[PDB]
């Protein structure tokens, strides 16, 4: 659950990502795969080589989902229901893996947006990604 | 206690450019702001009500320097992290009873701080190397729970 | 995020507690204090001796809060806002302790309501307590 | 682990009454249902699609029996859990790459099952002693992470 200030910070910071959605998405994925190689087993038939077109494409999907989450922060379980079906029912992703990707998303944002990654915004983003992770790891249909 | 030779080279090279007076305070301060329950362990530190209060708290910055000094000591003994943080493990586990998950959280906050300061230079391979560092530190600090 | 099935499972199961609120609430607290001594540090001013009048009375408060939480499962942050301010803002309880208490609540329910504590209901109760725990440990106001 | 002579007697007396055909299967089964991501480690176990299917699954009951056997061996060697589970830790950590968190969950699910089976006989002091046991087992299964 997010405070009004959290919603304000998340919308402000993620809005500055903009056209760098796919890039940041892909970078976060590649950081996760390289830092926590066990996460690669969730993508057995993917081309996970460095600079992979598939990873580029998939990072774009992740980022755009987050943009959607941000726009529907007051109705996230409804908006992310299909993504919840995928991650919670079909894939059954271990929630520890969501912590890893959320962390890598933070690392990526901090690496690219130093002026916006303040302690307050950091905290808000962390709570937001925790909210997303719970929604996607939970079966509520 | 692990890390490939290349990972050790990457960690050592970057740490040489780390401001030992600032990074520790940033990391501890962000820990307290991002995970506010951690403030409970620092009630003698004074004002921790707002993010600005925390980051500007002299005692936070001072203690953060000690924390980072311990990380430096870890990096100088990467193949012996358990022994390096042995005494600290007793303090944090037996005396302070800090849940070991918080150790991992501080480690990852430090990674965010490193990323924040170095930006593009904090490459995925550099991060992966440091992820093994902070995991080793957290593990070593929770050794008295093991 | 709870499913319509989770909500149904929780209301039926917790509804069987009834007049056993103080007893089960108290028992759950004593199980936590005994099994995980570190949780006692949040209650230094308390009489935490076995069978204490203070713990038993507090157990009734906790059980009643859960009953209220069950009834307001669709607007928990508003309903639990006062308790959130207590646990997140003032007390700043580490979330790990909420996991310990939640686990002891399940143990109590299993010990007393074996017919209710089916695997599916076990899953729903655990997700319910996790949600309550997240709300009480989050600063969202 | 450190159990008082009074705790060990209560643990032993309760464990002697445990249904070795069912208790393990129910613990492993409840794990798979309450924490569905754990099912990913058991792809070759057949049907896990519903709660009833998981609980009645002969491979789940069979494997759960082996799990209960490990806890039995741990109780018989409380002074050396790291050595007793040395082989099992190599398997779960190096090969299977099971997250240590999952070790604690199963330990606690086992506790719930004991509570479920023995009702009022599973008193808070009896639980407290069993929590020491499952924590020690969970930790001994993860030293090879340390
Ligand atoms: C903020 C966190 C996450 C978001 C927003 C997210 C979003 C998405 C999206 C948008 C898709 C594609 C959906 C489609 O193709 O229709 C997807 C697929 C997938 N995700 Fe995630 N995801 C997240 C976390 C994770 C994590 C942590 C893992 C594993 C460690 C994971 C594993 C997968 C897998 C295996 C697929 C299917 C890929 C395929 O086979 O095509 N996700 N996710
Ligand atoms: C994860 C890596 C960590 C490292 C390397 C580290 C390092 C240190 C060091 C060097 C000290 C000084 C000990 C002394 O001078 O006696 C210290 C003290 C302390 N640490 Fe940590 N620490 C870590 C994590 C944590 C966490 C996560 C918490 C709480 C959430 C914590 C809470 C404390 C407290 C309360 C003290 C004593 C404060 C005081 O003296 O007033 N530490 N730590
Ligand atoms: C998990 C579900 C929990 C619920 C439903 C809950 C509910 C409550 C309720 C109803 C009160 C009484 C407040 C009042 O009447 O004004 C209370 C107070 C309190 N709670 Fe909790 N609580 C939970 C978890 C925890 C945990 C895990 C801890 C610590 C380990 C904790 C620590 C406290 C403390 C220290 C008080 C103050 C008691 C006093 O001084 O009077 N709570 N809680
Ligand atoms: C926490 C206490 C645990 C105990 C006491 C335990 C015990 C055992 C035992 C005795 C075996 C048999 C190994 C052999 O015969 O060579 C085994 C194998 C296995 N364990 Fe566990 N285990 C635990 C936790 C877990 C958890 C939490 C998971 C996954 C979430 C897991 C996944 C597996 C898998 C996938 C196998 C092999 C299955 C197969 O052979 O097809 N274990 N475990
Ligand atoms: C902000 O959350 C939501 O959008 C929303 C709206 C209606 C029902 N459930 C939710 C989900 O909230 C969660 C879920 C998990 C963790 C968390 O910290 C929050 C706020
Ligand atoms: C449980 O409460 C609700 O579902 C609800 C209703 C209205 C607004 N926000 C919520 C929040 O949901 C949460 C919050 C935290 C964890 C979690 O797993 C859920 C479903």
């Amino acid at each position: 659950v997010l405070s009004p200030a959290d919603k304000t910070n998340v919308k402000a910071a993620w809005g500055k990502v903009g056209a760098h959605a796919g890039e940041y998405g892909a970078e976060a994925l590649e950081r996760m795969f390289l830092s926590f190689p066990t996460t690669k087993t969730y993508f057995p038939h993917f081309d996970l080589s460095h600079g992979s077109a598939q990873v580029k494409g998939h990072g774009k999907k992740v980022a755009d989902a987050l943009t959607n989450a941000v726009a529907h922060v007051d109705d996230m379980p409804n908006a992310l229901s299909a993504l919840s079906d995928l991650h919670a029912h079909k894939l059954r992703v271990d929630p520890v893996n969501f912590k890893l990707l959320s962390h890598c998303l933070l690392v990526t944002l901090a690496a690219h947006l130093p002026a916006e990654f303040t302690p307050a915004v950091h905290a808000s983003l962390d709570k937001f990604l925790a909210s997303v992770s719970t929604v996607l790891t939970s079966k509520y249909r | 206690v692990h890390l490939t030779p290349e990972e050790k080279s990457a960690v050592t090279a970057l740490w040489g450019k780390v401001n030992v007076d600032e990074v520790g305070g940033e990391a501890l301060g962000r820990l307290l702001v991002v995970y506010p329950w951690t403030q409970r362990f620092f009630e003698s530190f004074g004002d921790l009500s707002t993010p600005d209060a925390v980051m500007g708290n002299p005692k936070v910055k001072a203690h953060g320097k000690k924390v980072l000094g311990a990380f430096s000591d870890g990096l100088a003994h990467l193949d012996n992290l358990k022994g390096t943080f042995a005494t600290l493990s007793e303090l944090h586990c037996d005396k302070l009873h800090v849940d070991p998950e918080n150790f991992r959280l501080l480690g990852n906050v430090l990674v965010c701080v490193l990323a924040h300061h170095f930006g593009k230079e904090f490459t995925p391979p550099v991060q992966a190397a440091y992820q093994k560092v902070v995991a080793g530190v957290a593990n070593a600090l929770a050794h008295k729970y093991h």
